[PDB]
């Protein structure tokens, strides 16, 4: 219980490393073993996970459960959570449990499959609790190690292309960052994340080949994190990984590249940016805002033009991280809840709209948007979960869609209208090309032989969204369950950013 | 007590539109129906027993974010009474009607199952405009806003078999969130100027908002007629204003009570309500009103002239929905509120006749909406008959000319005609002009469906007969309303000053009151004061356009077509209505799959990928 969340972190992978020691065999029912496995192994971590969200203090900002251990090379392993960290633990092991269930159906190298995912798990767990600098950067470049061979072995015709994209572009813009960690090592005496977050980097402006450095050595350390993490939220104009990555990607790794890693993007901007770069952050908002604006315009009118159902939903993420950036770079209490909420938001539904194109797909083995039609007349359910899933994409109030994008919009309109405006225009162009993709796939008359035969969904299909319903009402009815945890830590953190702005 | 109003209708909707399978069709249409007759029977009982001190019942706090609160709460004052009567009502005679229009439905095949869906969408909807007119704050009204919005979309496009039914309503959800989108930056400065997006709170500081400049894109304005006008731009999206108006007639493509229910009680009255529950801001933001004043009488022209020349049934009706709603913006634009209101309790009552009427019509005439096939009919549908002819007489405003005689239709716009003359001279003209198109559509509606020789085929013209009577008692109960809601409620809205004053229990800060009106208001005094010219112009607008359409259908009836031969130009604008949706596809829709497109391949794909993959 005093290393609860090194259990946590641990247990996927642990759990992985016994599968394929003492797991043998090939055949089905060596495969039924492996699925259950990795089902009891999800679903112990999400109950450990519980442990820690209710024992969780809000009204304390400073970290919590927190264990330190000495390590190799003068660094430290230490883990803890705060208000800004502990729900994105809980949604990492939420969705691992769905994503399981929702893979029973695949044969193709079942065992090899969970292990994969049990070791993402892991990885994914330990970004969000890490407390060391080294630590953190280990866990955010390990996981692109078994979702490369999750795209490349498991992915669609274009996945050899789109691996070695999504590695190579992401693993660009953290050496970068790690390059920046360790000159912050070197400048702090330290890499222990809450000392850093106290340490004053200096700011004052210097002159860089031929240009004058605005925000000294905080701009040059900020430029390196946004670099990382821009790619990894991913901002325009660097996500055209995504729409390859997400798309290519097993239909249960799609739900993992949107619902989980997306997120260690904006976590990181709410972890280093602000907290350590707050300078550089303040010079950096008018840019941060019109690329936020940008994505949202830009990649709303490129999904309204795509023929494939997975790129409008992949374009679609682009277009909600659009949200969290700006709400982030606000950098007032309603930014920054709303951009935390829209992160959390955005895991729900983004999951459950990648799952809704695993259903035909599994039956139809095409993406393409023109291959359907009126499924609604031999899929009841799916078309109402699909309509579902769709309104809270386009923010509808009552759905945890809406509370995020509303409360974003908010805090950047205290610091530009002009962006706010643009931003603003994303819930008319959501609900075109949001509605239109419904509307072609769905709607209409069953007039094509190769759907004449279509099944609904399966029990277990339905329960797969049951919990994903559950969230996105309760969250849209009741958000205080999140802006309670997060309130006085997002509170703490705007109170340090205009503390640190120069006068 | 207030609860249950609000909530029933939501938890009976939920068992019958997914449990309907344990309890069956027959149960949840009752389960429905049933539900709202007592929501209906108690919101009565809330407005008749209301004592003039305004209720507030906390729910559940719904987003709380630093300084910010929006709570699920309910706010009980004349304002929200007079709603409540008017959806519950109107929804409550919509769900009896339905039992017997949704009966057997040829657009289901005997396997297809509608029945349950199609009530519990009914009953969602009216929760959802419920929760818009009990809001006590800005933020929970946004949720009934986009609550009717996706409400309506589920049933505009019920029939989604039909490419027409799933094109209207993505274009009705769509258009509406244009609106949206000047309500929410409305929300974003109301917020940042106040504090508070609490109705109280916000009227307590809208002295200083109309002293206060707000920086908003490339300059300063005016705090209040900033945030009146980006509020009013959400208010014209859904009471379908122009510019905003074109998704309104094709929601006809919905099953026929449902157009009863939006056009009459939910959707468009919608508008109304804001920018009447908002008063106190509008009352010290000028130059909104003066904007709200042009769009008013601009649509309430506009709309009169298209329907002058419309063949189907229905469209005939949406049309004059939006000329009416251009009388009540007309009304609060400038400074008469409760004439605004007034109008709309009026409107909801013979409109909902017209649209379950004209449903009847259609309902016996095999499914036909084309006025061009209704001859006759005058003896083949007794009651259908007598249900429009009140529904016209209340709509074109007959009465006795100089007196408060007459149906109710005729108080009520005679209030916004006269409030008008004393208010703008360039409104009072448009609405006379258009109450003269209004009487002219009006009966030729009646004359070409129910007079002149059966018209068309003669297999549904023999076939015809009288609906139901669970069909025929809601339109009844309407007709009550048609001929004495107006006499009844004449005094308390508009009739006498002080009267007003108590009813909706109205410098000092304007809280506390239904309604608000500056002290330097005096429109509503002025028009009391009107000539008698102006008092009796609208009866002579309404006899001309009577004895026009009497002279074009009923004596002569060639005149209709000669004159269009001598004036096609013209013509063709009216049937084409005013090519506002030619134009939008022009400017907006085929623009934006260009730019997505260009973006995508030319953006992402050359300029972008072309650089990494160069690289
Ligand atoms: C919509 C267009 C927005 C717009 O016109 O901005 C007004 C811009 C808002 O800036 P501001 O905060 O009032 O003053 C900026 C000063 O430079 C004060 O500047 P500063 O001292 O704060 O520092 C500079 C600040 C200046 O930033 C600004 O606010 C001005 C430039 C912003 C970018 C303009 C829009 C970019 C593309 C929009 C596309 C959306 C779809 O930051 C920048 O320079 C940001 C550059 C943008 C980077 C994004 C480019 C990515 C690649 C493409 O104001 C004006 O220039 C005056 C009004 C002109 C309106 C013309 C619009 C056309 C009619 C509609
Ligand atoms: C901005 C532009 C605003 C212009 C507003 C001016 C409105 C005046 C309309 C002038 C006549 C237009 C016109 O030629 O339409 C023609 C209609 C005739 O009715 P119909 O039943 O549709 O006839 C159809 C016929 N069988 C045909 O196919 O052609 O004509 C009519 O409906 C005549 C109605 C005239 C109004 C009478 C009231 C005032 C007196
Ligand atoms: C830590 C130290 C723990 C001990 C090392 C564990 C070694 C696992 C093992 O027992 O060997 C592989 C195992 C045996 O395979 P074998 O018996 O040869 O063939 C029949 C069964 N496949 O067979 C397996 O289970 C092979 C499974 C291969 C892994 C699945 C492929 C997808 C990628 C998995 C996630 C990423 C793993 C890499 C992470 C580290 C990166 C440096
Ligand atoms: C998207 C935008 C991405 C843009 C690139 C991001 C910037 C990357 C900068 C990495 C961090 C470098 C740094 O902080 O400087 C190192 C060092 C400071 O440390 P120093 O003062 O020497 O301390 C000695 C310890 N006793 O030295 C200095 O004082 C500064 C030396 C700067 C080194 C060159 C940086 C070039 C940037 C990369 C170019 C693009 C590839
Ligand atoms: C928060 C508000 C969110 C609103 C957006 C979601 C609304 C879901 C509505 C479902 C429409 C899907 C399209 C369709 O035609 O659905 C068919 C399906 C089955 O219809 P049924 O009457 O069971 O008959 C079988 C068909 N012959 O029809 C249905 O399943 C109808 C379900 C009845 C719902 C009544 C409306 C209340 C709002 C529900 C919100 C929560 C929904 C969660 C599940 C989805
Ligand atoms: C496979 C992963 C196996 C588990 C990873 C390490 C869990 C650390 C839990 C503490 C271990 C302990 O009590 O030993 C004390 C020992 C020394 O520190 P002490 O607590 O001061 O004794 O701690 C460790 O061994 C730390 C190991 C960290 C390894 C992280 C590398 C992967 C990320
Ligand atoms: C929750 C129901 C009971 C309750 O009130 O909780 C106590 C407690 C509220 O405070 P208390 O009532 O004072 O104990 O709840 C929480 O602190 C957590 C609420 C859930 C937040 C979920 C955030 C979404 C992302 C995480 C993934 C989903 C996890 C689902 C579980
Ligand atoms: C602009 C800035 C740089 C952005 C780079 C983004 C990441 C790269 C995205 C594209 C990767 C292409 C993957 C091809 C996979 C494939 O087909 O392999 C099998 C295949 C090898 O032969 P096979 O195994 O017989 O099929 O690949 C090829 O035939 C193409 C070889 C392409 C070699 C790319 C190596 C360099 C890219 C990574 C390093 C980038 C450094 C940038 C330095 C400047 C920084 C400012
Ligand atoms: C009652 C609810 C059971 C728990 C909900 C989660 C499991 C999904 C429902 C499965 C129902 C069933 O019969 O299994 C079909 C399903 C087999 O897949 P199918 O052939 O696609 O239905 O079996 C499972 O779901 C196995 C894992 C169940 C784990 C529950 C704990
Ligand atoms: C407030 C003062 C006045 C403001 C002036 C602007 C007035 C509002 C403009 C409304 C334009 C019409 C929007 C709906 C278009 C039809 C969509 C539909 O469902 O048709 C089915 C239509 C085709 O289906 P079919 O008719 O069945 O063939 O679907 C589409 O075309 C897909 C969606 C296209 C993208 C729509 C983008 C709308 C952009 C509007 C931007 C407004 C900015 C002005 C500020
Ligand atoms: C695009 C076209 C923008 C034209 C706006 C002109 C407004 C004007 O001249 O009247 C200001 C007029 C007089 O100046 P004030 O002292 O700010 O009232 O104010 C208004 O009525 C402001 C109403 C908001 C207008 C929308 C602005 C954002 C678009
Ligand atoms: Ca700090």
């Amino acid at each position: 219980m005093t290393n609860l969340l090194s259990i946590i972190t641990f247990l996927p992978i642990v759990a992985a490393i016994i599968m394929a020691l003492f797991l043998r065999g090939q055949d089905e029912a060596a495969a039924r073993n492996a699925k259950w496995l990795a089902l009891l192994t999800t679903t112990a971590t999400f109950v450990i996970s519980l442990f820690v969200l209710f024992r969780f203090d809000p009204a304390n900002t400073g970290f919590q459960f927190v264990e330190d251990h000495a390590w190799i090379m003068g660094l430290r392993y230490k883990m803890g959570v705060d208000g800004i960290s502990v729900l994105f633990v809980l949604l990492t092991t939420f969705m691992m449990p769905l994503t399981i269930l929702s893979t029973w159906q695949v044969q193709d190298k079942v065992k090899e499959y969970m292990i994969a995912f049990l070791v993402l798990e892991g990885l994914m767990i330990g970004v969000f609790t890490a407390l060391d600098l080294v630590l953190f950067y280990l866990f955010f470049e390990a996981g692109l190690i078994p979702m490369f061979l999750i795209i490349g072995i498991w992915g669609g015709k274009d996945r050899i292309y789109a691996s070695f994209k999504f590695f190579l572009y992401t693993f660009l813009g953290s050496v970068l960052m790690l390059v920046a960690m360790i000159a912050m090592y070197r400048m702090a005496g330290t890499t222990d994340i809450p000392t850093l977050l106290t340490f004053d980097f200096p700011s004052e402006n210097f002159r860089l080949l031929g240009m004058t450095v605005v925000g000294g050595m905080q701009m040059l350390l900020f430029l390196a994190f946004f670099a990382s993490f821009a790619v990894k939220m991913p901002m325009w104009p660097v996500h055209t990984w995504l729409p390859d990555a997400h798309v290519q990607a097993p239909t249960a790794g799609s739900v993992l590249l949107a619902a989980v890693l997306l997120k260690m993007g904006g976590y990181g901007f709410l972890r280093f940016s602000l907290p350590m770069f707050p300078v550089a952050s303040g010079v950096a908002q008018p840019y941060v805002f019109w690329l936020s604006a940008i994505a949202i315009v830009y990649t709303s009118l490129v999904a309204l033009a795509q023929s494939d159902m997975k790129k409008v939903i992949a374009y679609s993420s682009v277009a909600h991280m659009g949200y969290v950036t700006m709400g982030v770079f606000a950098a007032n209490q309603i930014g920054v809840d709303g951009a935390i909420f829209q992160m959390l938001s955005h895991g729900f539904i983004s999951g459950a709209l990648f799952l809704c194109v695993g259903v035909i797909y599994d039956r139809m083995h095409t993406r393409e948007i023109d291959a359907y039609g009126g499924l609604v007349n031999r899929m009841p359910a799916y078309a109402a979960v699909f309509m579902f899933f769709t309104m809270a994409n386009v923010g509808l109030p009552g759905t945890s869609g809406f509370v995020g994008e509303f409360l974003t919009l908010m805090g950047v309109f205290r610091v530009d209208t002009w962006v706010a405006l643009v931003a603003t225009s994303g819930v008319i162009l959501s609900a075109a090309y949001a509605l239109w993709l419904y509307r072609r796939v769905t709607l209409g008359q069953l007039i094509k032989e190769s759907l004449k035969s279509i099944t609904d969904m399966t029990p277990r299909e339905r329960w797969v969204f049951i919990p994903l319903i559950a969230m996105t009402l309760i969250l849209g009815v009741y958000p205080r369950l999140v802006t309670d945890v997060t309130g006085p830590a997002v509170a703490a953190l705007v109170q340090d950013y205009n503390q640190s702005q120069p006068a | 007590m207030e609860k249950f109003v609000l909530f029933a209708p939501l938890i009976a909707s939920l068992i019958a539109g997914l449990g309907w399978r344990a309890i069956g069709e027959k149960a949840a249409q009752y389960l429905t129906t049933g539900v709202l007759f007592l929501s209906c029977l108690i919101s009565w009982y809330l407005f008749l027993s209301f004592d003039g001190v305004p209720r507030h019942i906390p729910v559940l706090d719904w987003v709380v974010t630093g300084d910010f609160h929006a709570e699920w709460a309910i706010r009980l004052d004349r304002l929200t009474a007079i709603m409540l009567i008017v959806v519950t009502t109107v929804s409550a005679l919509v769900h009896m009607y339905s039992l017997g229009y949704m009966a057997h439905d040829d657009n289901w095949t005997h396997d297809e199952h509608y029945k349950a869906r199609f009530f519990a969408y009914l009953s969602f909807f009216t929760f959802a405009m419920l929760m818009l007119v009990t809001a006590d704050n800005l933020l929970q009204m946004f949720f009934g806003w986009e609550g009717v919005g996706v409400a309506s979309y589920l049933l505009i496009g019920f029939y989604y078999k039909k490419a027409s039914a799933n094109a209207a309503a993505m274009k009705a959800f769509i258009v509406n969130r244009v609106g949206d989108f000047g309500f929410l930056l409305g929300i974003f400065g109301i917020y940042w100027l106040t504090g508070s997006v609490q109705f109280d709170e916000i009227f307590r500081q809208v002295p200083q908002l109309a002293q206060t400049e707000m920086h908003f894109l490339w300059r300063d304005w005016n705090a209040a007629n900033l945030l009146g006008f980006l509020l009013f731009v959400g208010a014209m999206g859904k009471s379908a204003q122009l510019l905003l108006h074109t998704w309104l007639p094709d929601a006809m493509e919905g099953p026929t009570p449902v157009s009863a229910l939006i056009h009459a009680a939910t959707m468009v009255t919608a508008g109304v309500f804001l920018v009447c529950r908002m008063s106190p801001l509008y009352e010290f933001a000028p130059d909104a009103k003066n904007f709200i004043v042009i769009i008013g009488a601009t649509t309430a022209f506009f709309a009169a002239t298209v329907g002058l020349v419309q063949n189907d049934i229905k469209r005939v009706i949406a049309y004059s929905t939006c000329s009416q709603l251009g009388y009540m913006f007309v009304a609060a634009g400038v400074g008469v509120y409760s004439a605004a209101m007034f109008h709309l309790l009026t409107h909801a009552f013979f409109k909902a006749m017209l649209f379950l009427g004209a449903g009847s019509v259609i309902h016996a005439m095999h499914h036909e909406q084309d006025m061009r096939n209704y001859g006759g009919l005058r003896k083949k549908i007794p009651l259908t008959f007598w249900a429009m002819m009140i529904g016209t007489f209340a709509i074109t405003g007959v009465g006795i000319p100089l007196t408060h005689l007459g149906f109710a239709g005729f108080l009520s716009k005679d209030a916004i005609i006269e409030s008008a003359y004393a208010g703008s001279g360039y409104a009072f003209w448009l609405l006379v002009i258009a109450a003269c198109f209004t009487s002219f559509y009006s009966w030729r509606l009646i004359f070409l469906t129910f007079y002149g020789k059966p018209r068309g085929d003669h297999h549904a013209h023999d076939h015809a007969h009288e609906s139901p009577p669970v069909m025929t008692i809601p339109l009844g109960v309407l007709a009550i309303g048609a001929v004495f809601a107006g006499m009844v409620w004449y005094g308390p809205f508009f009739g006498d000053h002080h009267k007003v004053t108590e009813y909706f229990h109205i410098i000092a800060a304007p809280v506390g009151g239904a309604i608000y009106m500056h002290p330097d208001n005096h429109i509503m005094d002025e028009a009391h004061h009107a000539p008698a010219w102006v008092k009796v112009s609208p009866f002579v607008a309404m006899v001309l356009g009577l004895i026009t359409a009497w002279t074009f259908y009923i004596a002569n009836p060639s005149l209709p077509r000669r004159l269009a031969a001598q004036q096609p130009a013209l013509y063709r604008f009216l049937l084409n209505k005013w090519y506002f949706d030619e134009i939008y596809e022009f400017i907006f829709v085929r623009p934006a799959k260009w730019l997505g497109r260009v973006l995508w391949k030319g953006g992402d794909g050359a300029v972008i990928d072309g650089t990494i993959n160069g690289v």
